[PDB]
């Protein structure tokens, strides 16, 4: 008698809630590459691209407004994603602890014949949500992992993303940890973007093998842009 | 044809148990895997040894009674046949074989190879009927069912209940059997007056019972004896997420006795 | 069993295609009329459209984004019509082939009570055709009608499309073939507009004359809008 609030009780609602919240989290991961392509095009229109996201309908939505809506909807996904995976993982730990040879084996032999989303999903997940924390806190704040008197904060109504980029990838650590969490994000999407699909019930035999090529696409594209960001900042083609 | 067994042996639920290797020298390629273990116990009691225990009452792939781990896949290397179906002509000379029961924390294990499979039972118990009483059924051509609909009805509605399913996703999770017999009766109009509180009572059920979640990996498909397609997983999906959309709260759940 | 595309198997389905190319093909011509005529404005406003139509989403999107991308619905929409159209105009001409007087006439006299849409639509079709390839090849790329040293491309991110076409429509015939094909347009709006709701099936009593009004009142609206510029050029009301 809630109401929707009932998909909280059951599992197959908390794999609801994480598949709308997959959802926005793949159009924002796909919006975001796009714009991220810019910096090909140079520094002005990069700069330009990241002044007009504040100024987004500046004259009738005020400043910064819709970028803060956007910031909001995108950490209540995250939060609720967070939140289910870590119930959901816990759940379906308890149901193997009890017939088990050790803590670490389920059988003395199984062969898999469907692929092991389960240990990608989970360990990207993981490595995912570390990421999140370590690049909002290198790119957008530039208080982590960069050389003193190098990252210029937004001044009024100037951007220099431009010249936080190609000072950010310039450790290889960092940009071997970028390629490694996007390996991961890429395999994460490539299941993903099919189960969201599967989960909400929109699957049949006419449409599994179109969903699979959409999502081997879509992981492909976004893999390919966001390996090729820090790789070429860090080798030189970007400058 | 010489083979090697390792079979899983365990005295009780509280004693642990510990692989044990069995050498066959002569074995007929034509038998089935059910009677080479047959044979195996009637040299163990020969020799004055505990035979091993499993589940078989049909020997025909319908009952469902039937539940081994053979070299890693549910009910043997082939697919679309249960244990005792599976003839061993399919394995070669010199084979080291491994035999496990299920293992999930709502199958328990009773000994060597037999398993506690009544939460399947439970599962059934909350919802998954149609709740018409003897003596007030109408005659049998008053509701007209399309041939394509009782069709998918029965394609989801021949599940023998063998557990292979949960044995085979990661997750240990029960998504096909609920599945398919929400799928079942979901699609004939007397399953109609209660089937969005049917399935989510089922769920619930299964939560209860200690099941994992449905990662859609898609091993139970691949070990289903009865070729149970993912589209009943679907069909449970779309009937919970209406369901819930309609404001219906999970009843108790059914206790054991 | 393979979905969709089932469509093309039947006319029926052809005929579905051929509705919706339709429902994008006249919200394209209605866009495009209402954009033309801004060149009343003065040069400086045709100008202006001309180039915003390159920038949209300027901050957001790049330069020629959404452009190419209407560009390529257009592509596809007109091929799948003139696939559909030919089909269904081979098949309609091989039923009536067997039995018929002569092989110019049908009937030895036929007398029509519900007008004369299939000629009409027919002819219009090539007749549109012909004009598109045209005036792709007039207009847009300035290679075909011109007086050397007449045509202005736009140089940079400057445009000027008001000389173009000030200077386009100054020979007879153009503007003639111009007159020709949008009354021919005209009538095939004023059939298509309904025949693609009854086509979808979105059709009843009430809304049958609902319909046959809005049909009449969008021909007429493109008609005027679209035949009002070559005489105004040619005149020299627009200059
Ligand atoms: C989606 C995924 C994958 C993850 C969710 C992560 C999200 C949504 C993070 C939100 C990031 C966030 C809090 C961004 C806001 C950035 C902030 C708070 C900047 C602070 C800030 C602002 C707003 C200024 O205007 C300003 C002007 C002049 C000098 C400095 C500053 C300054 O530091
Ligand atoms: C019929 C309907 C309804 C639809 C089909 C019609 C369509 C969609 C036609 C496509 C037209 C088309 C190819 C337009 C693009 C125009 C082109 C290719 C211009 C070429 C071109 C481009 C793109 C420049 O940037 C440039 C810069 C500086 C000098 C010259 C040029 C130049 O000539
Ligand atoms: C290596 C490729 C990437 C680069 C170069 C990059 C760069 C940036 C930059 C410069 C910003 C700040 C935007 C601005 O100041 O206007 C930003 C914001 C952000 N990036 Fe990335 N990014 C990359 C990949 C990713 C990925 C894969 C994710 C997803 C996990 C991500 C999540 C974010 C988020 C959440 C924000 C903040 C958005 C906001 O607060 O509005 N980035 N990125
Ligand atoms: C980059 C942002 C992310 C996107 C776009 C994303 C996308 C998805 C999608 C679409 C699904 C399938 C949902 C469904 O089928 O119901 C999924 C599953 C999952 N995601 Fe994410 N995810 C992201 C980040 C994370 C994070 C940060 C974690 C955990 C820390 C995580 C853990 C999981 C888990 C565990 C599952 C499977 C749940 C299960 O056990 O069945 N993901 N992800
Ligand atoms: C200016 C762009 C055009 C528009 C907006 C347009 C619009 C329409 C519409 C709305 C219909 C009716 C759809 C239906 O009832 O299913 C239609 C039918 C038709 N159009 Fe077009 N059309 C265009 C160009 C053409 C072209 C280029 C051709 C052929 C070369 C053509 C030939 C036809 C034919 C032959 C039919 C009817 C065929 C049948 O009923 O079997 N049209 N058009
Ligand atoms: C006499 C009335 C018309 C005028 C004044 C006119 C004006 C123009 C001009 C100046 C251009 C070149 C600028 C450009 O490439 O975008 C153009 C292009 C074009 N016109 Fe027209 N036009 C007329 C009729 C039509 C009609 C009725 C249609 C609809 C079928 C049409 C379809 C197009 C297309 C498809 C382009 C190319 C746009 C592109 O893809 O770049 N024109 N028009
Ligand atoms: C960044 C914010 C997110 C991180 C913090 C939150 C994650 C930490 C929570 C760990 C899991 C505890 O989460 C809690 O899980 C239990 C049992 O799994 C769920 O319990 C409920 O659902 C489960 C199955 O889904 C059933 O047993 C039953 O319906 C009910 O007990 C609770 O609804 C949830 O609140
Ligand atoms: C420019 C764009 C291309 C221009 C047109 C080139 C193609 C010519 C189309 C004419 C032939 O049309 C092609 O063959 C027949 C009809 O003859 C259609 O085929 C269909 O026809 C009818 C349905 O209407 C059915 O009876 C038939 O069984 C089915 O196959 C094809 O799907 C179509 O592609
Ligand atoms: S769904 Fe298939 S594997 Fe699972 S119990 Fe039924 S028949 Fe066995
Ligand atoms: S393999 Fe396991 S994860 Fe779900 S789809 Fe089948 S129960
Ligand atoms: S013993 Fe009955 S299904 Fe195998």
């Amino acid at each position: 008698m809630t109401g929707v609030l009932t998909l909280t009780r059951t599992s197959v609602g908390k794999k609801v809630i994480m598949a709308l919240t997959g959802f926005v989290l793949v159009g924002f991961v796909v919006f975001h590459m796009y714009g991220n392509l810019k910096m090909y095009q140079g520094p002005e229109v990069y700069n330009a691209y990241a002044a007009g996201l504040r100024e987004l309908g500046y004259p009738i939505f005020g400043h910064e407004h819709l970028l803060w809506i956007a910031r909001f909807i995108l950490l209540a996904s995250v939060f609720l994603h967070i939140w289910a995976a870590t119930s959901l993982t816990l759940q379906s730990r308890r149901s193997l602890q009890a017939s088990s040879i050790s803590t670490v084996r389920r059988y003395g032999q199984h062969k898999r014949q469907s692929g092991y989303a389960d240990y990608t999903m989970r360990f990207g997940g993981v490595l995912i949500f570390f990421f999140i924390i370590y690049h909002i806190l290198h790119l957008t704040f530039g208080v982590v992992g960069y050389e003193p008197g190098q990252f210029i904060h937004p001044h009024g109504d100037v951007y220099e993303t431009y010249n936080n980029v190609v000072y950010g990838f310039q450790n290889p650590l960092i940009v071997g940890f970028y390629l490694l969490t996007m390996v991961f994000l890429a395999l994460h999407l490539y299941h993903g973007v099919w189960s969201m699909f599967q989960t909400l019930g929109w699957n049949n035999r006419t449409y599994d093998r179109l969903l699979r090529g959409l999502a081997i696409v879509v992981a492909a594209a976004v893999f390919i842009g966001n390996i090729s960001f820090p790789l070429a900042v860090y080798f030189g083609f970007v400058a | 044809m010489k083979i090697t067994l390792k079979i899983w042996r365990q005295k009780n639920r509280n004693t642990p148990g510990e692989f044990k290797t069995y050498v066959m020298d002569n074995v007929n390629p034509d038998m089935s895997f059910l009677e080479m273990l047959d044979v195996l116990n009637e040299d163990l009691m020969s020799r004055g040894e505990e035979p091993v225990a499993f589940d078989h009452d049909c020997r025909e792939g319908i009952c469902g009674m039937c539940s081994l781990m053979i070299n890693g896949v549910a009910h043997g290397p082939k697919n679309a046949i249960t244990t005792c179906q599976l003839h061993m002509r399919s394995f070669k000379d010199g084979d080291t074989i491994t035999v496990e029961p299920w293992r999930a924390s709502a199958f328990p294990i009773l000994k060597d190879l037999v398993v506690d499979r009544s939460a399947f039972d439970r599962i059934i118990q909350a919802g998954g009927y149609i709740s018409v009483s003897t003596g007030s059924a109408p005659d049998a051509n008053t509701i007209p069912v399309s041939k394509v609909a009782a069709d998918r009805a029965m394609d989801a509605a021949a599940c023998i209940g063998c557990g292979a399913c949960v044995a085979a996703c990661p997750n240990g999770s029960a998504m096909l059997f609920t599945a398919a017999k929400v799928t079942h009766l979901a699609l004939l109009p007397q399953g109609q007056p209660e089937r969005y509180q049917r399935v989510v009572n089922m769920v619930a059920q299964a939560d209860f019972e200690g099941f994992g979640n449905c990662t859609n990996i898609g091993e139970c498909a691949a070990v289903c004896p009865k070729e149970i397609s993912l589209e009943t997983i679907a069909q449970l999906n779309r009937d919970l997420v209406m369901a819930a959309l309609r404001g219906i709260e999970p009843n108790t759940p059914i206790v054991p006795a």
